């Protein structure tokens, strides 16, 4: 029966309910594959990082994923599939879910900065039938990283690997910049 | 005392629940403009609209704030009806939920627009939100599951299985998927406990789960006690009802790695989520089986009565996305469906034509029950509501089909030198047409809202004091 | 109901052949 | 019917569907063999299949475009241009995979827009010949003379009007003496005397006809000012597609 | 009701369709 036992019931929703996680989720933790770096790879730089937030607050995830699918037409498109180690140091996870614009994993120097700023300005006026929109107050706001230090201090905790040196030492379209160049870059170079 | 049944939380969530679906859908209908026409972006300037920023608010506010209510008022209803007892929160723990839940959409409202999301999906808001939803949430289960623990029958309704378990489990969801080390104040001033993979998967099991309980159990809740609710007896199935609902709580909890197929994730977590997710097919469609097959015999009700055409058809739109969905999750599949329009056009046919429209006739059941009244001010109203909203979900899933297929090829199509056949901008112009009758369907689905909150509103007109007597 | 099942029946082929062809046409595009 | 109701509500005990059960239990074996048939096994792909599948789908399509590509690697740019065999099919695929790598910056028509050249066009910075363009494409990629001291607000201005009388003829009079003035001895090392450019350097010849840049008085003044810097990014780590594109490239122009 | 009836057997042909073309693929 169970039906007339209110707690029987919950206990039952609740251990039924969790197999999943525990099996799905748990030994990710454990698995290296998942948890390595790429070798070579090294944590945002400060400005990256806030750029990185930046891409965040946005919403620039909503139309671009950071994920190359392993098949031929996106490697030729792309570039090389993503691999876990990329991603090891995104607190979270940019892959995105949606590409209503292209894929911005492995744009590890596709293209110039320039090009990015002016476009990011106004996607219309590079690529007159985008869809994207216009993002001039990039341009307009300055950023004070006060607060990079902190960051990059909750980052550590978290298991990037910032020195103690890294944050002592830490526009937005500046950063915005900064961080589209740095994506993808760490496999091609190791 | 306090024999009769407390409908003054239910009343609140219930029109708050019209007024957030009309919030959502009008936000949804501006940002499909938006990528029909970016000039609806603002240009110099973010300001007000912008894509990026208002979709996690129309996402949020369709959800948690639409869904979120619907699912307030009618678990608080149907519970309490169904149990026959008054509700265990009372104002006061159950009121706390509403104005808290209030709290929650409002300071989504401002905080999404301002930038301040931890840009995981349907995850988005800042951890400050996120530790007044876990605290509204478990006071949400309190009133709930006191309720439950007061009734008068000895056994519980298959509906409050439902409601029952999607509680739990969005709150075990949530807090899990919410860890964050917080940096500042707030916005996604916080930074996820996980990262690459492993951010993905509990993103994903957060995520799907998240449409899992919150969309598919909590609302099996509502399609269990409403459908039945008419003037026809007996049809239905209960051994199904078992069967389903613990094959369907058990299976979906694995589903979260068909998000992730073809991706870093690992390829066994991947087949995993593709294995559980075909197997996933059968529970889910126990459950419009069961719906469905109640109907039987009583089918002519089906043109007399709009609020049942939408329960029927809602369960015709879910069972036609629980089936999509397991296709879907189909690595072979997955390889051309993923990132393209495809998934949108699943997610709205299960949202407008499931989730909305069994809300809807939820609602046009309860709110005059709970406003002391004896039905909706006009049936026809219901119908022309009924017409508007099926037209408006095919026109929208119709779009996105074309749009999700012709995206995928074009993207992986091949010349016979082996080069690639379009450039991104192609299938991007491609899209156009798509987006903008995806842009008409949804206009047409929020008219029908505005149509219900008319009707909804004369009703609600007629009666002070709707304490319905001894209910 | 015979009706029921048989109205079920109906149609059926329209959207078989109707996405057969839309599949033909798409493994054309890709 | 079951003898208990929650108000209103009764459920009749009634059977799973006999074809419903088919199928759950049918996914559930589906689901078994799944796991067998994945990673726990299938035969084609030896180990344990994986999104190695990949390896599989690049060699094939290797092996069946190899040739075509290593056909035209032998030939010289400037044949694989010239022969609509390859050079035809250099054209159409060169132009293919011009459309999805190159398109965004040199525009679809590859007419270009401020900021970027137009590769149709007979004029060419870096140099027009077959080696110079894959280079450019292959390898990939102005002084700033308002800080130099000399050069200046004045001497920019002057140096401004000179170089549009070099393209053309505006009436400044003061903008002119003084700029021709500066170029002989600045800008002409570089963009030398009559502005015919050095494409060793990729200055661009300032004698040219309206084109896509700047020509206006305040945009020469902007880039004198402040100096170009403009980069054309190497296809070698992204990208044999770049040898079809330079035999696309240099087929544009004629 | 028969429209019904119809559009939700015109989605299962759909479906069997999707199918058997990714069966293909
Ligand atoms: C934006 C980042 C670009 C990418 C993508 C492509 N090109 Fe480009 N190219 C770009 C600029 C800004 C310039 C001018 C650089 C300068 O001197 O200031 C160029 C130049 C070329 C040239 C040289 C033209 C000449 O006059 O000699 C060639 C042949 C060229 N670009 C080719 C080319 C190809 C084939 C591309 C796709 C693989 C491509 N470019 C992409 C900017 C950008
Ligand atoms: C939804 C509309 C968006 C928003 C929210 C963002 N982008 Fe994009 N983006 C979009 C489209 C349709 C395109 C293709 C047309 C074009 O190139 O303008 C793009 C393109 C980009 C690119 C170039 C990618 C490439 O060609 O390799 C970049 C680098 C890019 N977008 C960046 C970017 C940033 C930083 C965003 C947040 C500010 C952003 N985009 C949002 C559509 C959309
Ligand atoms: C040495 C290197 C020099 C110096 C001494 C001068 N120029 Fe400039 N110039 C040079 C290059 C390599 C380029 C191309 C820049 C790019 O493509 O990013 C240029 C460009 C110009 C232009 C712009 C042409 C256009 O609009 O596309 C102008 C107007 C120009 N240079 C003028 C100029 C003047 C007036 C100079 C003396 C003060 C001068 N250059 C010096 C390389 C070099
Ligand atoms: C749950 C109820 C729900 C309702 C009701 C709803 N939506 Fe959405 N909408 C969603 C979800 C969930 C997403 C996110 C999809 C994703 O992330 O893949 C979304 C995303 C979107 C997007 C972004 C599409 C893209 O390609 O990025 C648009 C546009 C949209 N909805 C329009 C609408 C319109 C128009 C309506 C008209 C009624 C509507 N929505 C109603 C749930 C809903
Ligand atoms: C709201 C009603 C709804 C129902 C019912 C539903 N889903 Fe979905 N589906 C969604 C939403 C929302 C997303 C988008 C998630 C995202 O943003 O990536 C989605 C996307 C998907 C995707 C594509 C993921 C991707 O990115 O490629 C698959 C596969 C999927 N769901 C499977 C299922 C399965 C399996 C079921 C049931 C057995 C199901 N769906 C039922 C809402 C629903
Ligand atoms: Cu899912």
């Amino acid at each position: 029966v169970l039906e007339k036992n209110a707690t029987l019931l919950l206990i039952f929703a609740f251990l039924v309910v969790t197999i999943g996680g525990i099996v799905e989720i748990a030994p990710l933790f454990y698995l290296e594959n998942t948890i390595e770096k790429v070798e070579g790879m090294r944590p945002y730089t400060p400005l990256e990082l806030t750029g990185r937030d930046i891409y965040i607050r946005e919403g620039c995830y909503v139309c671009h994923s950071q994920m190359i699918r392993p098949m031929r037409d996106e490697v030729e498109r792309y570039g090389h599939y993503s691999l876990a180690a990329e991603s090891m140091y995104d607190h979270p996870f940019q892959w995105g879910s949606k590409r209503t614009g292209p894929d911005l994993a492995r744009v590890g120097g596709r293209y110039s900065d320039a090009w990015h700023v002016e476009h990011l300005s106004n996607p219309q006026s590079v690529v007159p039938e985008s869809v994207m929109p216009s993002y001039s107050y990039l341009a307009n706001v300055p950023l004070d990283s006060t607060w990079i230090e902190d960051r990059v201090s909750t980052d550590a905790l978290v298991g990037v690997p910032y020195s103690a040196e890294m944050i002592a030492a830490a526009t937005e379209m500046d950063a915005l910049v900064a961080y589209l160049q740095v994506l993808g870059t760490m496999v091609d170079f190791s | 005392s306090k024999d009769e049944y407390f409908d003054g939380v239910i009343r609140a969530g219930v029109i708050a629940t019209t007024f957030w679906g009309i919030v959502g859908f009008l936000v949804a209908v501006i940002i499909a403009f938006q990528l029909a026409f970016p000039a609806l972006n603002l240009e110099f300037g973010n300001g007000m609209l912008n894509f990026g920023r208002l979709r996690p608010l129309h996402t949020s506010a369709v959800i948690f704030a639409f869904g979120g209510n619907a699912l307030i008022a009618s678990a608080f209803y149907v519970v309490q009806r169904t149990s026959a007892a008054r509700l265990f929160g009372g104002t006061a723990l159950g009121w706390f939920v509403f104005w808290g839940w209030q709290l929650i959409i409002v300071t989504a409202a401002t905080s999404y627009l301002l930038g301040g999301s931890q840009g995981k999906e349907y995850a988005e808001l800042n951890w400050h939100l996120d530790i007044l939803v876990a605290i509204v949430w478990v006071a949400y289960l309190i009133a709930f599951l006191g309720t439950i623990f007061k009734r008068k029958e000895p056994h519980i309704y298959v509906a409050n299985w439902f409601y029952l378990s999607f509680i739990v489990t969005i709150a075990m969801l949530h807090i899990v998927n919410n860890l964050a080390v917080p940096v500042s104040i707030f916005g996604t001033k916080s930074v996820q406990l996980m990262a690459g993979v492993q951010d993905a998967m509990t993103q994903w099991w957060y995520g799907h789960n998240a449409v899992g309980f919150f969309l598919t159990a909590g609302f099996l809740g509502m399609m269990y006690y409403f459908v039945p609710k008419q003037a026809e007896r007996p049809v239905y199935s209960y051994k199904l009802s078992i069967v389903h609902f613990w094959a369907l709580i058990f299976l979906y909890i694995w589903a979260g790695p068909h998000h992730l197929h073809y991706t870093a994730l690992p390829d066994w977590a991947s087949t995993l989520g593709m294995v559980m997710s075909v197997i996933l097919w059968m529970p889910s469609w126990g459950g419009m089986i069961n719906g469905l097959m109640t109907l039987s015999g009583a089918w002519d009700k089906l043109r007399t009565d709009p609020v049942i055409r939408m329960m029927v058809v809602s369960i015709g739109f879910y069972g036609m996305s629980t089936f999509e969905g397991p296709m879907m999750s189909i690595k072979a599949v997955n390889s051309l469906s993923h990132y393209t329009d495809w998934t949108i056009g699943h997610v709205h046919s299960g949202a407008l034509g499931w989730n909305g429209m069994i809300t809807f006739g939820m609602l046009y059941f309860l709110t005059p029950r709970l406003w002391g009244r004896s039905g909706l001010y006009s049936l026809k109203l219901v119908s022309w509501h009924f017409w508007l909203a099926t037209i408006g979900i095919v026109l929208y899933a119709s779009s996105m089909w074309v749009s999700g297929i012709m995206e995928g090829l074009m993207w992986r199509e091949v010349d016979a030198q082996g080069f690639l056949v379009n450039g991104f901008a192609d299938t991007v112009g491609a899209k156009f047409p798509m987006n903008v009758v995806r842009g008409v369907g949804g206009v047409l689905y929020l008219t029908g809202g505005l149509i219900m909150a008319y009707n909804l509103w004369a009703t609600v007109a007629k009666q002070p004091k709707t304490a319905n007597l001894a209910v | 109901m015979l009706v029921k099942t048989h109205i079920t029946k109906i149609g059926v082929t329209l959207f078989a052949v109707a996405l057969f062809y839309g599949f033909i046409y798409m493994l054309s595009n890709s | 019917t079951t003898g208990h109701s929650w108000d209103g509500i009764e459920e009749l005990n009634t059977p799973l569907p006999r074809w419903w059960l088919w199928t759950f239990y049918a996914t559930i074996v589906w689901g078994v063999a799944y796991s067998i048939a994945m990673p726990a096994a299938t035969p084609g792909i030896l180990g344990s299949s994986t999104r190695a599948d990949v390896e599989k789908d690049i060699a094939k399509f290797a092996e069946m475009n190899k040739a075509v590509e290593d056909k035209l690697v032998a030939t010289d740019l400037t044949a694989i241009a010239a022969d609509p065999e390859l050079v035809t099919y250099t054209r159409n695929a060169g132009a293919a995979v011009f459309r999805t790598w190159c398109a965004q910056c040199h525009g679809a028509g590859a007419g270009g827009n401020t900021g970027f050249p137009s590769l149709l066009d007979g004029d060419w910075l870096h140099g027009g010949s077959i080696e110079t363009i894959y280079t450019n494409i292959k390898h990939g990629i102005m002084p700033a003379h308002l800080t130099d001291e000399l050069l200046e607000p004045a001497q920019i201005d002057d140096v401004v009007q000179y170089v549009l009388k070099i393209s053309g003829q505006p009436a400044d009079e003061a903008r002119a003496t003084a700029g021709q003035q500066v170029f002989a001895d600045n800008c002409v090392s570089c963009h030398g005397e009559d502005a015919k450019g050095m494409v060793e350097m990729g200055a661009p010849n300032l004698t040219d006809g309206i084109w896509l840049y700047g020509g206006d008085a305040n945009t020469i003044t902007t880039t004198i000012q402040l100096g170009r810097g403009g980069v054309m990014p190497s296809w070698s780590w992204a990208a044999a597609q770049i040898r079809a594109v330079a035999s696309y490239v240099h087929s544009l122009g004629g | 009701l028969l429209m019904f009836v119809a559009f939700f057997g015109l989605i299962i042909a759909v479906n069997v369709t999707m199918a058997v073309q990714a069966v293909k693929t």
